[PDB]
RNA sequence: AGACCUGAGUGUGGCAGGACCACCCGCUAAACUUAAGCAUAUUACUCAGCGGAGGAAAAGAAAACAACCGUGAUUCUCUCAGUCAGCGGCGAGCGAAGAGGGAUUCAACUCGUUGCCGAAUCGGGUCUUAUAUGACCUCGAACUGUGGCA
RNA sequence: AACCCUUCAUGUGAGUAUUGAGCCAAAGAAGGUGUCAGCCCAUUACAGCCACGGAGCCUACGCGCCUCCUCAAGAGAGUAGCACUGUUUGGGAAUGCAGUGUCAAGCCGGCAGGUAUUUGUCUGCCAAGGUUAAAUAUAGAGUAGGAAGACCGAUAGCGAACAAGUAGCGUGAGCGAAAGUUUGAAAAGUACUUUGGAAAGAGAGUGACAUAGAACCUGAAA
RNA sequence: UGCAGAUCUUGGUUGGCGUAGCAAAGAUCUAACGGAAUAUUUUUAAAUGCAACGUUGGAUACUGGAGCGGGGAAGGAUUUCGUGCCAACGGCACUCGUACACGAGUUGUUCGGUCACUGAGCACAACGUUACACCGUUUUGUUAGGAAAGUGAAGGUGCUCUGAAAAGGGGCAACAGAGAACCUGGGAUGAUAUUCCAAAAAGAAUUGCAUGUGGGAC
RNA sequence: AACGUGUCGCGAUGGAUGACUUGGCUUCCUAUUUCGUUGAAGAACGCAGCAAAGUGCGAUAAGUGGUAUCAAUUGCAGAAAUUGCCCAAUCUUUGAACGCAAACGGCGCAUGGGAGAAGCUCGAGCCAUCCCCGUGCAUGCCACAUUUCUCAGUGUCGAA
């Protein structure tokens, strides 16, 4: 019954005594499910798993955010985990970019400029 | 005695399961794979048997990966 | 335009008192030996099958 | 996956014993079971209802 | 939009419509002081309403709605029961297109729905 | 006998969790087509080998 | 002792490898069958085999047609035409092209070479909110020629 | 209401059916609901209204500001050509190509002009380097969706309407089924009595119908 | 788009027929108990409930150590054990079961493998060939027209430089070859044991590393 | 006599026929429509309160996060969310598979962490041997050494 909006103000330290304090019911709810405990007890497997689940991804988000801010800075850009990178497709990371795509050479920027596209109409 | 009697001096195996493949078809004296040619790099696929390449193509299995990038593809890869 | 032929069947031939229609190969299904190609055959192919031209 | 050294460090942190032997052995079904023998100044049944047995 | 004219494609759609669809299409019609009340025709049943069976074996009853049982596309209807062998009383299912709705359960999002379906000028 | 490697150990031990009926309170869903695993196996009927 | 040439080791940043393969591009490549037999021929420059891409591929801007009162890159469609063109134990059989009516079409550009210049070019670093077609530096590459004009 | 007569008890499911009155239509559209439904439900529209929208594409080459930029010679060489051999083509004294040998011209050039050679005119083009949208294919491909059909209707149609490339077969390459869970509107799926070790039988009960009793619609022939 | 035959296809049914048979490996008997399987009659005891099943005791007899004895490899993979249970299956029978159901069981410093050897042999790298590697070479001391050693003797410095010598790349292939430090007892099980036993370890040992102290030397 | 034969009523055996159809086949159209070393396709093992197959998922395991809709799920529990779509994440052992091998859940080198019950220092700190985890380490090819790295050649020259 953790909740996501509670979890998004702790630091790091307290959030890892929360996860450790969430396993050990798990493990105490598993020795009690040998013992034929009730149904009603059984019911708390499902919450507990739950919040250790939110936990976790809490913390993988804000050490996420840490190392992109920490590599944001230039002439790092080479040293960036590939992992922390832009993943489009095989194909499109070896395209040509927009930058080298149009590329011009003198002639053709002073041809275009000489004879420019017209709109004319008939009659 | 080349029948029923014959049939009781068959002893030990010729192959066995395959690493990559896993059926039963690695050779293993051989040590290589009848079904899909391992460790060579490619596998078998022979146009004399069509029935065979459609058990073995793709969407016969689980797709893991193909799925979601099919989706990105869909969605022009929206991000935040 | 495949329909009815995706076996691998063949004829038994003659001396084995059974007519001579191909019939499935394999064993172990309740198909194996059961007659195979032939427009009067269960799970054979149609006669003059119809095209779209 | 485990081997008898993690089990044995394990087991201490869980429950604060010291052991003298682990066995372990991998049954039919493809679980793992260990047999954890407690040194003399712990007390085994003391010890399995504090856990609930 | 399910009806069409592939007759084959729109029962498929109708015998596989999720939760969410199976919500709407198990709707009922408004008594006559509602619909003066509120200028709408129709609206999907949910639990805790009162309805009235207009069609089936049960003709002219009342009872409040027990549960919306949208797998088997029906309801439960307190008082609609019958006897098993053994002596106990089971709810039978009744199809929400056969009642109607007398009196409504209301909170804040089932009073914005019914004035986004009002029929009203201006 | 007594050899075998842990690979083909494990693929014994999935085969023997498998080989169960079908549970008394599926049949009572709603919707249900299973009556009885049409999967049981027996170790003089049919070998897996391995 | 030091250059140039040729050749190694390591380090930093990158790429190739497999899958799919209906359609498309390159190679390799049969026989059953028909000829009432059969060897050239036919099936067929097809099936099987190997290699390689895309959303289409390939082709494409005249060392082209024609012989006219002349047309004007490529591709596709009707037709030319089962052809009083042609190939063939001249047997069985096989077999196109120009022209004409259309679909599409603001469709065309460029390197080397010749003449005038001769690092004005490339890589790396720093700055300008900027890995600028910008500026400055660079015993780095490049005169065994990168770029700019006709 | 079953050899005939008399007497006493039992038996008709659900109104989308029939009749009489109306109403809507810029909507009559074909799905669902216990029998055949425009008006029980969901649908049927813009002749529309909201949320989210990082990159990309389109719009007086959308629109401001700062920077930058701009406005006498020659023409592809182990190439083309030729000889031999092989293959290919409708290409026929040789259409294209490949191997080896030989190997150019450009102060009266070269290639083509469908019968071989030598010589002279005329006509059209200028090889041996490179890029390029649209109109075309998808003849056992994929990702999302739509339109359907004078098609098949469970031995048919894909092998597969179902836990089907599954069960099963073969050392292996490979081969490969059967099978509609179609009871009923609704499980209301037969409490209880009695015989029996049980399985079941004889009663009773639910349901309009149980000769609709559970792989249960209809239930033919041998 | 019309079926009587194609040694036609797929299902179902059928006389033969309660028939042919169920005849190698010698063989069972008796009392008590168990079981629904009896000692079952209305219309004296025999002539009206037959036949057959498991366990225990006793009898008889077989295997006859090249065994219907006790352990392993290949192959099989829960057939192992306890309890329950008889619809289908064990071509007769079952109360029995390797059947069905529900739960249990496999414990290693020293046993086998591996860490860690070579053999008949295999074929990554390198090179060459092929239109195309999915081809060839690769132990006769041994890859490759072939620069494949990344190790470090004496010596200097201090408490870390300089360099002698070493030809021939990297792997796999033996659960009967090479190699390998543990033995008995148990009242310790329903089922595992040279694997379990805890202070009188029932005990007695052997071996791999790290340490700290007592002693000989730097 | 019996067996046997025939007809009618009823009952068995069997699963045809008819009516049904969330399936197949064929043709046409529209897209911000075309995988992978940033580890694909395939293959194996696991995950639910009761869960064999199938479906979904990966030790965050019939799901975590965002958004729209607005009260269920349903066999029994159990609680007082579910469904559609999608940005943020997790993603076991393998496989082109790439540190070396492989009927072995085996064996390394470098680097950074963790636990530690002997020992040491004053109940804590430092922890030897042993053990666990993350990362890098195939081959080939291209560019660079931007503080211009280390070399080899009876190749061509060349000073003291
Ligand atoms: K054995
Ligand atoms: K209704
Ligand atoms: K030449
Ligand atoms: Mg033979
Ligand atoms: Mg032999
Ligand atoms: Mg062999
Ligand atoms: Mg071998
Ligand atoms: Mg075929
Ligand atoms: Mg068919
Ligand atoms: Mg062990
Ligand atoms: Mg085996
Ligand atoms: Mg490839
Ligand atoms: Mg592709
Ligand atoms: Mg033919
Ligand atoms: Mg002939
Ligand atoms: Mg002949
Ligand atoms: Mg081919
Ligand atoms: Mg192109
Ligand atoms: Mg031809
Ligand atoms: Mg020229
Ligand atoms: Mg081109
Ligand atoms: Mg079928
Ligand atoms: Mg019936
Ligand atoms: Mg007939
Ligand atoms: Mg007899
Ligand atoms: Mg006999
Ligand atoms: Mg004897
Ligand atoms: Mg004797
Ligand atoms: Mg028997
Ligand atoms: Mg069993
Ligand atoms: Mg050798
Ligand atoms: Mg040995
Ligand atoms: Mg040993
Ligand atoms: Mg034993
Ligand atoms: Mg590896
Ligand atoms: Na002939
Ligand atoms: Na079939
Ligand atoms: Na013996
Ligand atoms: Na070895
Ligand atoms: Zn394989």
């Amino acid at each position: 019954i953790v909740k996501i909006r509670d979890l998004k103000e702790k630091g790091k330290d307290d959030l890892l005594k929360q996860l450790s304090e969430f396993k050990k019911e798990l493990s105490q709810l598993r020795v009690s499910q040998q013992m034929n405990v009730g149904a009603a007890r059984l019911g708390r497997i499902r919450t507990i798993r739950k919040g250790i689940a939110r936990i976790m991804t809490v913390l993988n988000k804000n050490e996420r955010e840490n190392l992109r801010k920490f590599y944001s800075d230039k002439k790092l850009r080479s040293a960036k985990p590939k992992t922390l990178r832009a993943k489009l497709t095989h194909r499109r990371r070896l395209a040509l970019k927009a930058n080298e795509k149009n590329r011009k050479t003198r002639r053709q920027l002073r041809m275009a400029h000489k004879f420019p596209r017209r709109i004319y109409a008939v009659k | 005695t080349k029948g029923t009697t014959s049939m009781g001096q068959r002893h030990g195996r010729t192959h066995i399961l395959c690493r990559r493949c896993g059926r039963n078809a690695y050779h293993v004296q051989w040590e290589r794979c009848a079904a899909c040619a391992y460790p060579r790099a490619q596998r078998r696929r022979y146009n004399w048997s069509v029935k065979a390449i459609k058990r073995r193509r793709t969407g016969t299995g689980r797709c893991r990966y193909l799925k979601v990038v099919h989706r990105r593809i869909r969605n022009h890869f929206k991000t935040d | 335009r495949l329909s009815g032929m995706k076996h691998s069947a063949e004829s038994w031939g003659t001396g084995r008192a059974v007519a001579r229609i191909p019939r499935i190969h394999g064993g172990g299904t309740s198909m194996s030996g059961a007659g195979a190609f032939g427009n009067m055959c269960r799970g054979g192919r149609m006669f003059a099958p119809t095209k779209i031209f | 996956r485990a081997n008898k050294t993690e089990i044995k460090k394990a087991i201490r942190k869980l429950y604060q014993v010291k052991t003298v032997k682990v066995n372990t052995l991998i049954r039919p079904d493809g679980l793992k079971k260990a047999y954890i023998r407690l040194s003399a100044s712990y007390d085994a049944l003391d010890t399995a209802n504090k856990m609930g047995l | 939009g399910i009806k069409c004219r592939n007759r084959r494609k729109a029962r498929r759609a109708h015998f596989q419509a999720p939760s969410h669809v199976r919500r709407i299409l198990m709707s009922a019609p408004l008594s006559k002081e509602l619909r003066a009340k509120y200028n709408v025709r129709s609206m999907p049943v949910r639990k805790d309403d009162e309805v009235r069976v207009k069609r089936g074996k049960f003709k002219g009853r009342e009872g409040r709605v027990t549960a919306c049982y949208r797998l088997k596309w029906v309801i439960h209807i307190d008082k609609v029961s019958c006897e098993k062998a053994n002596g106990t009383t089971v709810p039978v299912g009744v199809h929400t297109s056969n009642v109607e709705i007398t009196k409504l359960k209301l909170n804040t999002r089932r009073k914005a729905i019914l004035e986004r379906k009002d029929r009203s000028t201006k | 006998g007594r050899f075998k490697p842990l690979a083909i150990k494990k693929k014994y031990a999935k085969k023997l969790k498998q080989n169960r009926p079908v549970p008394y309170w599926i049949r009572l869903r709603t919707g249900n087509r299973i009556k009885w695993n049409e999967k049981r196996r027996h170790w003089r009927r049919t070998k897996l080998h391995y």
